[PDB]
């Protein structure tokens, strides 16, 4: 089967160059070429650019004109992805696609698309640097009941949530992250649970971080 | 050439020279693909000894051509309902084309003996004609798709062919070989010939392939066939004994 | 460069109907340049459908595509609950050009939310800081419009709002809002209100909050 | 940019002999101690070449570019350069040019736009061409490379393909023979009939130095090739020169003895042509169907058959 993997995400800083690798197996590498496509998140997809992988004759896109370049190796079949003059609008997630419509070899067009994708490679742009998370829990009023863990100032966005480690997970909602004016992050968790169950059952709210490496957990009371 | 029969129904599928059911075993110098479109009508125009419109003024095959023509259908890609003028032929020309020649001439055809004056006129006609390809017409009329291949086999290391493995090199003893599309039969041997950087394999004042290169090592091998001999019967009348003797 | 437009914005069907989603282009294109993408969330898009009419290699049977000349359609006989995806048309007839994205939901009975309000914690009272939530509960349609007041008015631009995906069980929508402020400010005031106006009721509701 | 220069010596081209120049290697089989018949497009023996003198003597005219090229060069320091093949020698049909500037030969097959006097001249000026439209195929490659240089080479423009013979020797052509090893051969496809030279000049206002370089041109016959012991052709004889050659041709021999030998056969060959028919009579009544005084109405369409008649 034809395979393709990427990189991993990165998190440098805004004006630096960012490089991505393709690689490809199972399938000839020459005979096709390699497309770069992007998608923002809360967008749609918009494409990049194009390059064979016979002569390494190159096709990109005017927006990127002058900060994209594609370059192939064919000893370990891999593309190499290098951009230059990165900005705050490029987080996004970059797909590696190989092309079947403009022929490596002769350069016209052909009668398909992008038939096979990678697994896609996170890009984040900030100018700032990483921090544990701040956690606040949410208890209910004192008049179902409802209460909640908001976490604050957790960066990067990898982060993980758990609820009594997963033996009330059927209850558990969590928000897609927003970023506020000062590039930090946010994320709640809310559990709904029976009213006659605040004062005996027991409510922990744990926040993993990796890179941060931590694994910090907080009851949940009624105030 | 094992996977070419994934696309729709193929009209005209003929070749010359070499038989399609698998036989990509053959080594050539270079290929040449001529892709074009015609109508329904014309396919059978293109063909070794054929006289035609589209023979003499578009594309005519060599009578010794060696290759083969792949003709389809193209409708649903080729025709427009308000018709399609993108593709045209040469219906006036002075005199027919050579084989394997391309005419791009726009000058106008002079019909009579009065000049054309560089526009259209009487006795002038445009050597240009628009074939006008539209969904619904006739079969014969229909868009079609050919392409020719034409393969080259010469004197030269011919590094086209099909995916089969190579063994090693054996010596000093009678086998069946191999050399890049050329099989036979015999002993192989270190040749002592100097050979020049162009040349390929030698030959014999009987006219035979009598030494060949490597395909892989810069290596001048001498080809002699294995033993072989006649061989007599010495007998008495078996009338006196079943005794024989033999002479090789 | 050429531009292509898909319609509808946002579909609302059931696991059984059939769909059909439009691609027009502002300039004549090929047939043959067309293709489809199904993009799930969660993993790369994938294409199904090239030139238009043919099908790609382990596509299932029930999608199909066709059209002419500057209009071009995707069909789905049937709805399945994991052909819920973003669809995306493009076009390299003329350079390469992608589409903006065309998404289809589940459509079910109008349901109504369970809007809560959560006062900050004690702990951001010495922080300098301090942040309200308003939450709502499984309700449906999506289209559901919050507002913050303290007190006297309506406010806006200090706010954040969160909104879930199709639910797993009850394809439901969750929804949170945030509004944080500095303790200067927020010992100013003593009472709050979240407003949030849904089709589901036939009546904005206001939750109303004091300090305690 | 362009050079405008017309000091050129105006004077007839000399004429010379090739006696036994121009001989190839027909195929890259290899053969020894055989003799071999073959027909192709060879320089005829004892032929007249026409002779080019460069010393102020500046003559680069466009030669014709017939089916086969013979060019010989006696040269000292390397003044004759490159050269350049088309039809039309503008940006309307298809050009080729080499060039070997003593530093590598390089191959351009393009759409050029050439001046009236395209040349070259350290080295810091290249006046040729001023456009550059799209291209079809390039080649860059090791140079090719009293007045001691003698270089010769045949270029050849068969089914679309170029095919380039050279040799390079120390030393009126002088007599003797010499082989000529096969060099390029290039998937072109281009449609050639006027070419040039093309010369280097030494700036001192230049000076070019003493050469002289001769073409003449291929005709199609039949040769009769010796091999010796090794794979080099030593001996050559044209069957076509004089009765003796055709008969060392028959006897499949360089050496004759004494006798009678039945050579060949002669016949003469038509000159006009003359075609006969019976007349025109009888012909058909297209006449009277046309010039008819009165023509029916489209509903009542008058029909007519015509039959056993001339259709004029
Ligand atoms: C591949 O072919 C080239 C042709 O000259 C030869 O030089 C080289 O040794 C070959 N490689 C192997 C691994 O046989
Ligand atoms: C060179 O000679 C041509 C010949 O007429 C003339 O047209 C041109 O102006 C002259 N100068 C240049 C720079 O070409
Ligand atoms: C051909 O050569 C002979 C002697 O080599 C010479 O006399 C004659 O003039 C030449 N032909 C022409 C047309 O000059
Ligand atoms: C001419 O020679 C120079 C080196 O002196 C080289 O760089 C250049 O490519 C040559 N040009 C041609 C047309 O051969
Ligand atoms: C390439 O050829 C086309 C016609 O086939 C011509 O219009 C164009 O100008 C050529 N390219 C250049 C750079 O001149
Ligand atoms: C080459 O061009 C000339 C220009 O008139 C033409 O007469 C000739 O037929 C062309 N050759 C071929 C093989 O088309
Ligand atoms: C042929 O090659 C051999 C190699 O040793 C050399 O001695 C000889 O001079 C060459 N020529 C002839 C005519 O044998």
């Amino acid at each position: 089967q034809v395979q393709l993997v990427q990189s991993g995400a990165e998190v440098k800083k805004p004006g630096a160059s960012v490089k991505v690798s393709c690689k490809a197996s199972g399938y000839p590498f020459t005979s096709y070429g390699i497309s770069w496509v992007r998608q923002a998140p809360g967008q749609g997809l918009e494409w990049m650019g194009w390059i064979s992988t016979y002569n390494g004759n190159t096709n990109y896109a005017q927006k990127f004109q002058g900060r994209v370049t594609m370059t192939t190796d064919t000893s370990t079949t891999t593309g190499y992805m290098e951009l230059r003059r990165l900005r705050s609008d490029d987080t996004a997630v970059y797909y590696c696609a190989r092309d079947y419509t403009r022929g490596a070899w002769f350069g016209e067009s052909l009668i398909g698309g992008f038939d096979n994708w990678g697994q896609g490679t996170l890009v984040t742009v900030s100018s700032a640097s990483t921090k544990g998370p701040s956690v606040f829990p949410l208890a209910p009023s004192s008049k179902t009941a409802a209460l909640g863990c908001l976490v604050k100032d957790y960066f990067p966005e990898p982060v993980t949530v758990s609820w009594n480690s997963g033996a009330l997970t059927s209850g558990v909602h969590t928000f897609p992250a927003v970023l506020q004016s000062s590039g930090l992050y946010s994320l709640s968790s809310v559990v709904t649970v029976p009213s006659s169950s605040l004062g005996t059952q027991t409510y922990i709210c744990n926040v993993n971080h990796k890179p941060s490496n931590t694994k910090v957990d907080k009851k949940v009371e009624p105030k | 050439y094992s996977v070419l029969y994934n696309l729709a129904p193929f009209f005209t599928f003929k070749c010359y020279g070499v038989s399609p059911t698998k036989l990509n075993d053959l080594c050539f110098t270079n290929v040449y693909a001529d892709s074009f479109v015609i109508r329904g009508d014309e396919v059978r125009q293109i063909a070794p000894g054929q006289t035609g419109n589209i023979a003499d003024y578009n594309y005519k095959l060599p009578d010794d051509f060696t290759g083969c023509v792949i003709a389809w259908n193209s409708n649903k890609l080729d025709s427009k309902v308000s018709g399609n003028y993108n593709y045209l032929y040469r219906l006036f020309r002075k005199s027919n084309l050579k084989p394997f020649e391309r005419d791009i001439s726009t000058e106008i055809y002079q019909a009579g003996n009065k000049p054309c004056n560089g526009v259209a006129g009487f006795n002038c006609y445009f050597p240009l004609r628009s074939y006008s390809f539209r969904p619904t017409y006739g079969v014969g009329h229909q868009p079609y798709r050919v392409v020719v291949l034409s393969f080259e086999l010469l004197h030269a290391p011919a590094t086209v062919c099909g995916p089969k493995k190579s063994t090693n090199l054996v010596k000093n003893k009678c086998v069946n070989f191999n050399f890049n599309g050329l099989k036979g039969t015999g002993v192989l041997t270190e040749s002592n010939k100097k050979f020049l950087p162009f040349q390929q394999f030698g030959r014999d004042i009987a006219d035979t392939t009598d030494a060949v290169r490597d395909p892989q090592t810069l290596e001048i091998l001498d080809i002699t066939p294995c033993s072989f001999g006649g061989v007599s019967v010495i007998t008495p009348g078996t009338n006196t004994s079943n005794q024989v003797a033999v002479l090789y | 460069e050429i531009v292509l437009t898909q319609s509808p914005g946002t579909l609302s069907l059931s696991p059984g109907e059939r769909a059909t989603l439009s691609c027009r282009a502002s300039q004549t294109v090929s047939s043959t340049s067309l293709a489809w993408y199904q993009q799930k969330p969660g993993q790369a898009p994938r294409l199904l459908i090239y030139g238009a009419s043919s099908r790609a290699t382990g596509i299932p049977d029930r999608f199909s595509g066709s059209g002419s000349g500057t209009d071009f359609t995707l069909t789905i006989s049937r709805l399945e609950p994991e052909d819920f995806a973003v669809y995306y048309c493009q076009q390299h007839d003329t350079s390469l050009t992608f589409g903006g994205g065309t998404k289809v939901e589940i459509k079910r009975t109008v349901a109504a939310p369970s809007v809560f309000i959560f006062p900050p914690s004690d702990e951001q009272l010495k922080s300098g800081t301090a942040s309200v939530v308003c939450l709502l509960n499984n309700f449906y349609p999506r289209e559901a419009k919050v507002q913050w007041k303290v007190d006297n008015a309506l406010q806006s631009g200090n706010s954040q709002e969160s909104v879930t995906e199709q639910d797993s069980k009850d394809s439901t929508y969750s929804l949170s809002s945030t509004l944080t402020l500095s303790k200067a400010d927020y010992e100013k005031h003593k009472v709050y209100a979240c407003e949030v106006t849904h089709q589901g009721l036939s009546s904005p509701v206001t939750k109303s909050f004091n300090r305690g | 940019q362009c050079v405008n220069l017309t000091t050129r010596t105006q004077l007839p081209p000399a004429y010379t002999n090739s006696f036994t120049r121009g001989v190839y290697y027909p195929d890259k089989v290899f053969r020894s101690s055989v003799l071999h018949s073959t027909q192709d497009l060879f320089l005829p023996f004892f032929s007249n070449v026409t002779w080019f003198h460069v010393i102020k003597r500046f003559d680069n005219p466009v030669l014709p570019f017939n089916d086969g090229v013979y060019f010989a060069s006696i040269e000292k320091s390397n003044i004759i350069r490159g050269w350049i093949f088309g039809t039309t020698l503008d940006s309307k049909t298809q050009s080729l040019l080499i060039v070997n500037n003593a530093t590598n030969v390089v191959i351009k097959v393009c759409e050029f736009q050439f001046c009236n006097d395209p040349f070259l001249d350290m080295e810091s000026e290249f006046r040729v061409y001023s456009s550059a439209n799209n291209c079809t195929f390039e080649y860059v490659s090791q140079p090719f490379l009293n007045f001691k240089n003698l270089r010769e080479f045949v270029f050849k423009n068969i089914d679309g393909y170029f095919k380039i013979y050279s040799k390079h020797t120390p030393i009126d052509l002088p007599q003797g023979f010499s082989a000529l090893e096969p060099l390029v051969d290039l998937p072109i496809g281009i449609n050639i009939t006027r070419f040039q030279t093309l010369l280097a000049l030494h700036r001192s206002g230049w000076t070019a130095g003493a050469a002289a370089y001769y073409v003449g041109y291929l005709q199609p016959r039949t040769f009769l090739l010796k091999y010796n012991e090794n794979g080099t052709i030593t001996d050559a004889v044209d069957c076509a020169l004089d009765p003796l050659s055709e008969t060392k041709c028959t006897l499949k021999s360089f050496t004759v003895e004494k006798g009678i030998y039945q050579t060949s056969n002669f016949r003469v060959q038509p000159t006009e042509s003359i075609v006969r028919f019976p007349n025109i009579t009888n012909l058909c009544p297209f006449d009277e169907v046309f010039n008819a005084t009165r023509f029916a109405s489209v509903y009542a369409w008058n029909r007519k058959r015509i039959s056993n008649c001339v259709a004029d």
